[PDB]
């Protein structure tokens, strides 16, 4: 086997690359729970299972072409990242812009109970959220307007899970059923950084010439 | 030479306009643009006036004046001076000689300082709620990412250490406060250390009862010389060695067998805290110039190594680590914290505090209007104008909060007819007038006094100068 | 006015990434000044590699970069939203509403939404893979 | 449909480059290709008239045609997918 | 951002117009002019696209695409892409979102490839008349000075050597073909 | 909704002509009119604050209001219905 391979093996296996067997000793002896010559697409391979510091799980990715290979790798990577993000905070949100609309409804309801010019500032925060459903549908070639009012209708009079399936290019009464899911960990952060940004922009009065 | 005076007044008005909207606990931010293209977004007025591209002599002068004696208060002084300048202009159009306006303003200044001295509420180092409030006062509008009631804690805790009473007044040696910063997490990761902090395998780490060498300062011959230099230091019994100039890694090896820092502003406070002194040339180095540090050490900031000088001899030692995300955050945090430290320090050292929201201002105006008719004709107008110029601050403060200036001014004026509403000021978030003392809107009387004083001085200087001349 | 310019800067920036949103997010072509190119509908890549012009826009870029730093998935979604907020703000400025008011309003709205996120969130079952509940969830999200 | 027309454009241009009337020959071939038994008929440019292109030795590799179609499609989709052009570093 | 898209479409249309008249077995020649003053007269489209003074990114891209996987066929790809771009433009004016046009074109591509796969007449290395015809096909309009039925012979003879069958498909290692040239006489002296 | 806003515009302008802040008073009245028992509350322009307009003798004929609404609606619809202007004889 390659040096780069054996070097990786010994540290997990708790063994040591013996330079000379005459001087060898059980100190250099490694161990693994199971080893098996397994068939893998009519290609026999030695599998090692659950040895010492298991660390990472090893995927043998059998790509018939570099494209499908990198594609599969990419897919697994994205899937892993997303699943990680949802797993870190175990609460899912109805994607396809549904949660934004729900929030907008709730935020208008909340805006009503605030007075002054701030009632209009909050309401204007809601009107911004609803741009995500609008834009997100528009990408699917749907009318940016009628879609939103249709959504509002379906939403205010129905489930909060009403959203937009961009792939299929259609408005869905329940996006969970179409497996459109969004992690909360992402959403809250998006909301945060967005708010911070828009704030920081609005807070700046004007520009001033300075000296380095 | 009116033509030379109007330009001065215009300059002052320009700088006022520059710092105007930054004022208050809802003060907007200004974006500074370097000619390089780099930028600096900030609320703090001093910083602006520092990095600002100053044009006029009178301008640079005004800035030089507003910064003299305490980082904050500059804002107030500048804007006040601007208002006074504008009202002075209004008075000048009425063909009133400057020497009259000056005198009037001086009288007004005296009455103002009397007023502040009269109103002032005596406070002590024990009234920590006041300290907290005063801290939180300047911290508002800083756009600092939370932990205001924690940063204020750190401030209150910080000033407490740096304080010792020889007689009637505690000697708060503010210059003993080290301030550094790093990125990561948020300002909740900010934290104090009793000792000073500074941002090869090298010499040992945990030195107990450490002696600290403070030093600002053919090839084979040079090697011999450098080794001589190192041995000289070694022969003085120095545990840890500090430098400013670049040190040859060979000397690092040597010393390792026996850091180069970057800034002297640290070495300064190190010399302050350790009790040792800096030496220009190691040929003069002794064993008494070495600073005593009971438990020196080093620690890891999440992304970097950092040096800690814990157990410094001097009681009045303190440092703070600042943390956050973007540069603007940590910077605004730094400057804000400086402001806080200043205000609180002045509260402690002076021992008097007043209510913000423009209470003191409308009080001063209220007083001036009463005192105005008691003096001559043309001076009376100047004094009245002074009062108005003071009210201008309340008005601008109202403007920066998205409120109607005049209405709130009139409201406060109406309220301050009662002796029992001498604290009432403007609640900018609420929008309505309220007793600013209960809301923890408290500031050091000394700051207000100084602002008034410096603004008066500036404007009188503007009015006294008749023409500008090139010399050699 | 300068504020409005900044607003327009950030807004105009956000206008570009408006189309790169979601699955059908249109592509953006990045010209590496070295004489090379890379195209993508990814917020992070675009915002990162692109050499932004206006300061406000640069600040929005900064915000986006932070947004990416904290978590990888949502980046464009933040920028488009920011743009939307500013665009909705400039309409309130025309109502002669001082920025600070809008800012506080947005802060409150943000806090409430942040509070409402979990209220409207559907918690899941992660109690082992023996049950296959997790698998169904993992299958859906997959 | 537009795709189909865009394909016919090639026949038209091919007719143009031979000094023939594009549309007429297009219509002719279109009319001829209504029969299953004229699936080889193409345009004889020297003669000027439509003829069975197989007997005349006008033969090309299917793979070439396929690849041309494929690459053209890819190119145009790339053109349409890109919304804006940005300078990077 | 229609303004950025139209420019792309214009670029593609420009390159189409560049290679348009070269198309076919009566394709006219283009005269390439180097900034030095030197020139290159040619029918072959690849050569043009190589020596051509490329302007637009989308252009250089399109050229980079048309030349990817076989020298010829580039012509067809370019012109086809141009036509598709023009018709796409026509479709865009009708307020149709690009992601629809793309999908449609993709479907059309699939059906097209199905069509070619369906129509195709299977051939073998033995059907030399076919090889000759295919050779002669591209050779037409080249303005080569005769010997087409001889150059085609050389081609047919050439490919025959560079061919060995490991399994179902002969491994025609085309890269083993050396090509040199010299002046004197005519192309009948080719060998 | 736009119609409603357009109606509120009148209150706003009414506030403007009195030297008052439009939006604040609008919001105030809007907040007040959440109660069934404040359906008469309007804007006291001299006082500056919202008050029950019935006790203050600020009364108008319903028919006038109705007619105003009616005619305005008719006018705007007429404006919107007309696509182009033509010269006749
Ligand atoms: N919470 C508050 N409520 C009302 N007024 C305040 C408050 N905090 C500060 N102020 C006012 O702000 C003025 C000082 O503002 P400025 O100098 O811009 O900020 P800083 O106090 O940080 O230097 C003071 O005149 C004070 O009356």
């Amino acid at each position: 086997v390659k040096r780069s391979d054996i070097e990786k093996l010994e540290k997990a296996l708790g063994a040591r690359i013996i330079s000379s067997i005459k001087d060898a000793t059980p100190e250099d002896l490694g161990y693994a729970e199971l080893v098996e010559e397994r068939r893998v697409g009519n290609d026999k391979m030695v599998f090692i299972e659950g040895a010492k510091n298991l660390k990472a799980v090893n995927i043998l990715l059998r790509g018939s072409n570099d494209m499908a290979l990198d594609e599969a790798e990419r897919s697994i990577n994205d899937a892993l990242h997303a699943l990680r993000n949802i797993l870190l905070e175990p609460v899912i949100l109805p994607g396809g812009g549904a949660i934004e609309l729900e929030l907008a409804m709730k935020l208008r309801e909340y805006a009503r109970s605030v007075g002054g010019k701030e009632q209009l500032a909050i309401e204007a925060f809601a009107d911004a959220l609803e741009e995500i459903p609008l834009i997100l549908a528009e990408t699917a070639g749907l009318e940016a307007i009628s879609s939103l009012m249709d959504l509002r209708a379906r939403h205010a009079k129905g489930l909060s899970n009403t959203g937009v399936d961009v792939i299929g290019g259609k408005i869905v009464d329940d996006v969970y059923a179409l497996n459109i899911i969004e992690p909360i960990r992402v959403k809250s952060q998006v909301l945060k950084s967005a708010t911070e940004a828009a704030t920081a922009i609005l807070k700046i009065d004007d520009l001033i010439a300075a000296a380095p | 030479g009116k033509e030379a005076l109007r330009a001065n007044i215009a300059a002052v008005k320009a700088i006022e306009e520059a710092l105007k909207s930054t004022y208050g606990p809802r003060g907007m931010d200004k974006m500074l643009v370097d000619s390089l293209g780099d930028i600096t977004i900030t609320n703090d007025g001093a910083t602006i006036l520092d990095k600002m591209d100053l044009q006029h002599p009178t301008g640079k002068l005004l800035v030089q004046i507003a910064k003299g004696q305490t980082a904050d208060g500059t804002k107030t002084a500048v804007i006040l001076a601007g208002e006074l300048a504008k009202k002075a202009e209004d008075l000048l159009y009425k063909e009133i000689h400057p020497t009259i306006i000056v005198s009037g303003y001086k009288k007004a200044e005296e009455i103002a300082l009397k007023t502040i001295q009269e109103i002032a509420q005596p406070v002590t180092i024990n009234d920590t709620d006041v300290l907290r409030k005063v801290a939180l006062t300047s911290l508002g509008s800083k756009a600092v990412a939370g932990a205001r009631e924690y940063l204020a804690d750190l401030v209150v805790k910080a000033v407490a250490q740096v304080a010792e009473l020889r007689g009637d007044k505690w000697y708060v040696d503010l210059d003993n406060v080290q301030i550094v910063k790093k990125h990561g997490g948020s300002v909740n990761d900010t934290q104090l250390v009793y000792g000073i902090v500074v941002d090869h395998p090298g010499m040992p780490k945990r030195i107990e009862n450490a002696k600290i060498a403070l030093l600002d300062a053919f090839l084979e011959e040079e090697e011999n010389i450098l080794k001589e230099k190192v041995d000289k230091i070694a022969a003085t019994g120095a545990n840890v060695v500090i430098c400013q100039k670049g040190i040859d890694e060979v000397a690092q090896h040597y010393l390792a067998k026996k850091v180069r820092r970057a800034k002297k502003s640290d070495l300064e406070k190190l010399a302050r805290a350790t009790g040792g002194r800096v030496i220009s040339n190691i040929d003069e180095l002794t064993s008494q110039d070495l600073g005593y540090a009971a438990l020196v050490e080093e620690r890891k900031v999440g992304e970097d190594k950092m040096v800690f000088v814990e157990g410094a001899k001097n009681p009045k030692s303190v440092s703070i680590l600042i943390r956050g995300g973007l540069e603007r955050v940590v910077d605004e945090t730094e400057r804000a914290l400086r402001d806080a430290l200043g205000t609180v320090a002045d509260v402690i050292r002076d021992g008097r505090a007043v209510a913000g929201g423009g209470a003191v201002e409308i009080e001063i105006a209220k007083r001036l209007r009463k005192y105005a008719p008691q003096v001559g004709g043309k001076e009376q107008l100047a004094i009245e104008a002074y009062a108005n110029a003071i009210e201008g601050l309340i008005m601008i403060l109202a403007e920066n909060a998205g409120l109607d200036p005049i209405d709130k001014l009139m409201q406060l004026r109406s309220l301050h007819e009662n002796e029992t509403n001498k604290w009432y000021g403007l609640n900018l978030f609420t929008g309505n007038p309220e007793d600013m003392w209960k809301l923890g809107v408290i500031e050091p009387a000394l700051v207000k006094m100084n602002a008034v004083k410096a603004a008066t001085e500036a404007v009188t200087l503007v009015l006294r100068i008749d023409d500008i001349v090139a010399a050699g | 006015d300068a504020l409005r310019n900044n607003i327009l800067a950030a807004k105009t920036l956000a206008e570009m990434l408006r189309s790169s949103l979601g699955p059908k997010g249109l592509d953006k072509m990045l010209i590496d000044s070295f004489g090379d190119v890379t195209i993508t509908n990814d917020g992070a890549t675009i915002v990162k590699d692109m050499e932004i012009q206006h300061p406000a826009a640069k600040l929005l870029v900064e915000a986006a970069k932070a947004q990416d730093a904290e978590v990888g998935d949502g980046t464009t979604s933040a920028v488009v939203l920011a743009g939307a907020l500013l665009e909705k703000a400039e309409s309130l400025l025309d109502q002669n509403i001082h920025p600070t008011i809008i800012i506080e309003g947005y802060k409150k709205a943000y806090n409430k939404a942040l509070e409402l996120l979990p209220q409207l969130g559907t918690r899941i079952d992660i109690k082992d893979l023996n049950s296959s509940v997790a698998r169904d969830t993992l299958r859906k999200i997959a």
